[PDB]
């Protein structure tokens, strides 16, 4: 809930069962992690997304790489999200109101 | 004043011990050193401040005013004198008073046991009145006179005494450096020049200069104390109404007091009503550095004030008067006028700012990123050429009014449509 | 606003320090007739309702809103055609 | 006392008629002068209230060039100006204040008009040097409710703003907020 | 002994009326006919509905912050007290919105926000204001609970503005009436504490008698003291859950502050990391796309100086008010910066100042009715 | 603007452009610090901007916008393109000049029966009323 990634799969200890013993738990967890970084993120280095996912090898990381549609930019980071895609700001002087406020001045 | 009616018949006549008599012709910086020019007369001895002045700039002049005390030690004295290379053949006198002094004490010390021993009150005050008597001839015996004035303050003639023996007593214990003693004497001397004995022109003045010196060696952090000189009293520049009195610190160290410890919105009730009034019209003609940190303020000049402020701070650490707090004020007087010279602003240069103050551009833009971190701007840096930009224009006023004057209104018919 | 302060002052505010003073007479005497405090109980020129203003002026206050209201009017027939005609 | 009149009450009623207007008050000069200000035949001043009534209307029209006369000629020909030893320091704080105003009377009426300004032509125009103008301006927004922005550094002010129509809007609001908070004294009265 | 006689006297007196609520509600037409025709008043038969809302809640307070164990209190209402009056066929009027409001009044203490939804389905008669003021009331508490601050902060802003088109004279929300001032007041006061960016749009919501203290509390809450924590958690709890009576205080009896530490330390939990997401969101976003000069002028800011670095700030990055890239050849981090907008007030009074004439033009027109 | 308008001193040309919109004959933007001038496209109109007691300036003022100037435009420029060239208008008019002709050829036979009726009620008028 603080999105502590790193810290989550440091603190697991792997001697409890039941924590295996949970049906895709391992990877919802993940699919979670990558559903806030769509999200939040525009680009993000292959070592990090790798990292927050429990430091994944290069062969596990193209799982979570095909998922949400993911790429490798020239020579560098992850491509996440577009930036205008991203941000969604709200806007100043939209000023639609006229369409109700003339019709109730109306008479 | 409607005291200063009376004040003007008796036209500067105050009870002082040492004579006007000072460590006369001196060489360096003159606002600093005349403050020995009226403590070190209605405040009686002050010499913590000669030992003070030769670690600067060296003198032979403290020495007739260490040769005339006898509280703090009478041989403490008999030395100084003797190490400047001076014959002083006839000191044969101390050495027979002080030493009767013993000869008198035996009696007085075990009459003093044998009262509070038996818990009699007759026994006692007879004591009391032998042992009052006594107290003022040698300070030397510290823990007698402590083990005095402990148990009854009330001696056979109240007030009149007991007003010279505690003003005598916070004078000695500040010397003994016996701050805790002192700290004592700030609460009982408060109380008795406010409790007072006939309040004449003469005396009264000088009451409220001795409410100056308990908060003044800041040994304990009592700087606290102006909001005590505010509530015990109405505001004043100098607690003396007579305009001959001049204390430079009194006001650097309310300035002190008032920023360092409390939030700033407190400082433009002291702007007028200790920084315009007719004592401190006379005081603006005088004082270098406390003219500069708020005329240069008030009228917001930023060039020649935060240039003037920042050369304050080169007499500031000059200053070898203790208190604990001479560097809270340098940082205070680069942030308060930094704040109001922005506050209307439109683009002022992180630069420009290093150049004067003499920082790098990365100290004065994260110290600008901690002025608005602490709210007290609302603006925002053009980091692109380190300039920083307050520009609020704020058009539009008119809905301020147009909610609340129908809210109230509203729910104010309530009242005539209920019955 | 100044016809009402004046005339609610005589209805209220005048017989609020006159109910005090008939408090401070004890509202009447044994041995002779209650002149100072009839002198001090007279009714006040102007009555509950002055006529004026609730009437004739109320009906320019009918006027005044008619005048508001046919101002505004055509104002909004330009707030409609203006962003509209530019909005092709 | 009518200069000492004068050289504040001008930029105060300029402020007033930018709506500051909350803070007139009565028995000042405004009142007085009306017995005079309501007569037509206002032809050229010849005694020393004509003279103070001519720089006042300079003054209203926020100009110290004119002014020059009525601060020196006009006190030599009513013979008031040889009185003093301090007349020459007299002279240059009329001068001074006189500039500083005839820039606030044009200020705060130019308000509607304003979008920025250079202050090298304000030292040219009130004669003042930057120094002294960087305070002047300083001490105006932070206390008059303008609502200017100054660039003391960069020799540069900014005002952009918008509706030259707002006295509407202003008289408007006065009219019903002394409605509002007037209304409540009759309830008052019924309580 | 008095204590317990007017309490176990409303108890037994609802558990006689509840047989009769079920008995007209769903089949006997005649005799809610009956019930239609003879009183000048059907606000009788309607107030004792909700009248038992709050006071049967108190009663049962009572009796579950007394006994903590071997529960009777908490089933027997459940399943009989509460279901049987709302779930059946209900009555052949506005009186079934009544009962359902009454019931989402207790389905509330069970700290919960699935069933709102499925409530208001069932709530197809019309939203007259005084079944619509209570049920954004709660519809807000859930949208609180939620994490919806940005929704529910809405919906506190209309149920305390005091213009809604209503008198609301003779009784309707008695006992209570500044309850409604003070839980609107304090609930709206949590939620601005976390999105203070996008809301300009504060001014009608809170009057400015209050709005300056609980502005102040915001930013000594998150800037610089861990004071506000305490002082706002004390008045937010009595008015988060609603318990109605606290019972008795004293020591020889214990049976009451049992529930409380649960009751409590549930809310502690809320409030608890939901503030401290605050203080990130305090420092403005000075410049909107920051370099290396306004990047590491903010990781001073994130928190202290060591050799771990830069993890903090992607960890703070990853909560509903930061959107960012990135750029690791540049080294640069890009962000969203956001805000809405200052001018709706006024046409949303355009209507509610025509109400100040209309009510006055209307209610003079009832007394120049009368003195005619 | 000083090559185009010569004046007795430069720096009082820019004065007079000040104190002559400080009187109200115009607003404009000077006073400036690129030391451009800035008379506005149209801004915040207002009649500060021209003389209203008559043009003092010769009649060419531009275009700006102000109530219904775009509104009453739409009534009567669109329609005097179709009342100054058209060759459809005249065949609409012919037949509203048909049904004017037609309105008063059904009328006029029935002042016939109000004109005996109203000289009788007119005639009597004074003695009944009175």
């Amino acid at each position: 809930e603080t999105c502590h990634f790193q810290a989550f799969w440091q603190a697991l200890d792997e001697n409890m069962d039941l924590l295996e013993g949970i049906t895709g738990f391992e990877d919802s967890v993940r699919k979670f992690i990558c559903h806030v970084v769509g999200i939040t993120y525009q680009h993000i280095d292959r070592w990090l997304l790798a990292e927050m996912l429990g430091d994944l090898t290069d062969s596990q990381l193209k799982m979570w790489m095909s998922k949400y549609g993911w790429s490798a930019d020239e020579s560098g980071q992850i491509f996440i999200c577009s930036q205008e895609e991203s941000i969604k700001p709200k806007n100043i002087v939209e000023k639609i109101d006229f369409d109700s406020v003339s019709s109730i001045m109306a008479s | 004043y409607d005291l200063t009616t009376r004040i003007a018949h008796f036209l500067d006549r105050h009870l002082v011990f040492p004579l006007l008599e000072f460590l006369s012709v001196k060489e360096i910086y003159n606002e600093k050193e005349l403050l020995q020019g009226k403590l070190d007369l209605l405040s009686d001895t002050n010499m913590v401040d000669f030992a003070m002045d030769v670690y600067k700039n060296l003198y032979s002049d403290d020495i007739p005013h260490a040769l005339r005390e006898k509280r703090t030690t009478v041989v403490a004295q008999l030395k100084q004198l003797q190490a400047e290379t001076e014959p002083i053949v006839k000191m044969f006198e101390d050495p027979e008073t002080t030493r009767q002094m013993q000869s008198t004490r035996d009696g007085r010390m075990l009459f003093d046991y044998l009262a509070d021993k038996h818990g009699f009150r007759q026994e006692y005050l007879d004591t009391l009145y032998r042992y009052a008597k006594f107290q003022y001839e040698c300070g030397n015996y510290s823990g007698a006179a402590e083990y005095l004035y402990f148990f009854r303050v009330l001696v056979p003639a109240t007030d009149r005494n007991a007003l010279s023996s505690l003003w005598g007593k916070l004078a000695s214990e500040i010397l003994m450096q016996n701050w805790d003693a002192a700290m004592e004497d700030l609460t009982r001397l408060k109380e008795t020049i406010d409790n007072n004995s006939v309040s004449s022109p003469l005396q009264s003045l000088q009451q409220r200069t001795w409410l100056i010196h308990w908060s003044l060696f800041v040994f304990f952090n009592h700087p606290k104390g102006r909001d005590n000189i505010i509530d015990l009293f109405l505001y004043q520049p100098q607690y003396l109404n007579a305009i001959q009195t001049m204390c430079p610190h009194i006001l650097r160290y309310l300035t002190t007091a008032v920023i360092t410890n409390k939030d700033v919105r407190k400082r433009r009730q002291v702007l007028k009503d200790l920084v315009k009034v007719i004592q401190q019209e006379s005081y603006t003609y005088k004082d270098p550095i406390t003219e500069f940190v708020e005329c240069l303020y008030v009228n917001f000049d930023f060039d020649g004030a935060q240039k003037k402020l920042r050369e304050c701070e080169s007499v500031l650490v000059n200053d070898f008067f203790l208190v604990a707090c001479l560097e809270d004020f340098i940082e205070n007087a680069r942030l308060f006028i930094f704040e109001t010279f922005c506050r209307i602003h439109q683009c002022i240069s992180i630069n420009m700012l290093a150049d004067k103050l003499n920082m790098t551009p990365e100290e004065a833009e994260r110290w600008i990123v901690n002025l608005i971190r602490n709210a007290r701007l609302d603006a925002k840096i053009d980091s692109k050429l380190g300039h920083v930009v307050m520009g609020n224009n704020a058009v539009s006023p008119y809905q301020q009014v147009i909610e609340k004057t129908k809210s109230l209104s509203f729910r104010s018919q309530m009242l005539a449509m209920n019955i | 606003r100044n016809t009402s302060k004046q005339q609610q002052q005589k209805h209220q505010y005048q017989q609020r320090r006159q109910q005090e003073n008939m408090q401070r007479q004890s509202r009447g005497e044994p041995p002779l007739p209650e002149e100072d405090l009839s002198k001090l109980f007279k009714p006040p020129q102007p009555p509950a309702r002055m006529d004026s203003l609730l009437i004739a002026g109320q009906i320019n206050t009918y006027c005044q809103n008619i005048k508001e209201f046919t101002a505004q009017n055509l104002g909004k027939l330009f707030m409609a055609q203006a962003l509209q005609e530019y909005n092709n | 006392y009518l200069v000492s009149a004068m050289l504040l009450e001008i930029p105060y009623m300029a402020a007033h008629e930018s709506d500051a207007r909350r803070r007139m008050i009565s028995k000042q000069f405004h009142h007085q002068l009306r017995v005079g200000e309501r007569q037509p035949l206002l032809g050229p001043p010849e005694s020393m209230r004509e003279h103070v009534v001519a720089a006042s209307k300079a003054m209203k029209m926020g100009d110290w060039k004119t002014c020059h006369s009525f601060i020196i000629n006009e006190k030599m020909n009513g013979k008031v100006w040889d009185l003093f030893p301090e007349a020459d320091k007299v002279r240059t704080m009329l001068v001074r204040k006189i500039q500083e105003e005839s820039l606030r009377t044009y200020l705060f009426t130019y308000s509607s008009v304003y979008d920025s300004i250079s202050m090298e032509t304000l030292s040219d125009m009130f004669e003042l040097d930057l120094p002294t103008v960087h305070s002047i301006i300083s001490k105006m927004i932070i206390n008059e409710e303008l609502m200017a922005s100054l660039d003391q550094p960069t020799q540069t002010v900014v005002m952009h703003r918008t509706e030259p129509t707002a006295q509407q809007n202003l008289a408007l609001q006065l009219a019903e907020k002394l409605g509002s908070l007037v209304e409540n004294n009759e309830r008052v009265f019924d309580h | 002994q008095w204590l317990w006689d007017i309490i176990d006297e409303f108890i037994y007196q609802f558990q006689s009326f509840s047989q009769y609520r079920c008995k007209t509600a769903k089949k006997s037409e005649e005799e809610i006919d009956f019930l239609r025709s003879n009183p000048k008043i059907w606000n009788v038969h309607s107030v004792l509905n909700v009248l038992h809302s709050l006071v049967d809640k108190s009663n049962i307070n009572r009796q579950l912050e007394v006994y903590t164990s071997g529960g009777d209190p908490e089933s027997v209402a459940g399943e009989y007290g509460r279901h049987s009056l709302y779930k059946m066929l209900g009555y052949f009027s506005l009186v079934g919105l009544l009962r359902l409001h009454s019931l989402l009044g207790d389905y509330y203490q069970a700290i919960k926000v699935l069933e709102n939804i499925e409530l208001n389905k069932k709530s197809m008669y019309s939203r007259v204001p005084e079944c619509q003021v209570t049920t954004y009331y709660y519809v807000g508490f859930a949208y609180l609970m939620m994490r919806r601050y940005q929704d529910a902060i809405r919906v506190f802003a209309n149920i305390l503005l005091y213009i809604q088109r209503t008198k609301s004279m003779f009784q309707r929300t008695t006992y209570k009436y500044e309850m409604i001032n003070k839980q609107n007041e304090q609930m709206h006061a949590l939620l601005a504490i976390a999105l203070t960016m996008y809301p300009m749009r504060i001014d009608e919501s809170i009057h400015l008698q209050l709005r300056e203290k609980y502005g102040d509390k915001m930013l000594r809450m998150q800037k610089g003291d861990p004071q506000v924590y305490e002082e706002l958690f004390s008045y937010s709890c009595p008015k988060f859950l609603s318990p109605v009576v606290p019972n008795y205080d004293s020591v020889h009896p214990n049976y009451h502050k049992e529930p409380f530490l649960q009751q409590l330390k549930v809310f502690s939990d809320e409030v608890q990391q939901q503030a401290q997401l605050s203080t990130i969101r305090s420092f403005l976003k000075l410049y909107t796309t920051m370099p290396v000069a306004k990047l590491a002028g903010f990781l001073d800011l994130t928190e202290q100086e060591f050799r771990i670095q830069l993890l903090v700030f992607k960890h703070k990055m990853k909560n509903l008010v930061w959107t960012s890239g990135i750029s690791a050849l540049d080294g640069e981090f890009q962000s969203a910066s956001e805000v809405d907008f200052y001018i709706d007030k006024d046409m949303i009074h355009i209507a509610d100042t025509k109400v100040a004439r209309r009510y006055g033009d209307f209610f003079i027109r009832q007394i120049h009715k009368f003195e005619e | 603007l000083t090559s185009l308008v010569p004046f007795v001193d430069a720096f009082q040309l820019e004065r007079a452009i000040v104190d002559a919109a400080r009187h109200c004959d115009l607003q404009v933007r000077i006073d400036h610090t690129s030391r451009t001038l800035s008379f506005g496209s149209d801004l915040n109109y207002a009649t500060r901007e021209d003389a209203p007691i008559g043009p003092h300036l010769q009649s060419m003022p531009s275009e700006q916008i102000r109530n219904q100037l775009t509104a009453m435009s739409s009534v009567l420029a669109k329609a005097l393109e179709v009342i100054k060239p058209a060759h459809i208008l005249q065949e609409k008019e012919e037949q509203h000049q048909l049904a004017v002709t037609a309105y008063l050829k059904n009328s006029r036979k029935e002042h016939q029966r109000i004109l005996a009726r109203r000289q009788t009620i007119e005639e009597r008028k004074e003695r009944l009323e009175s």
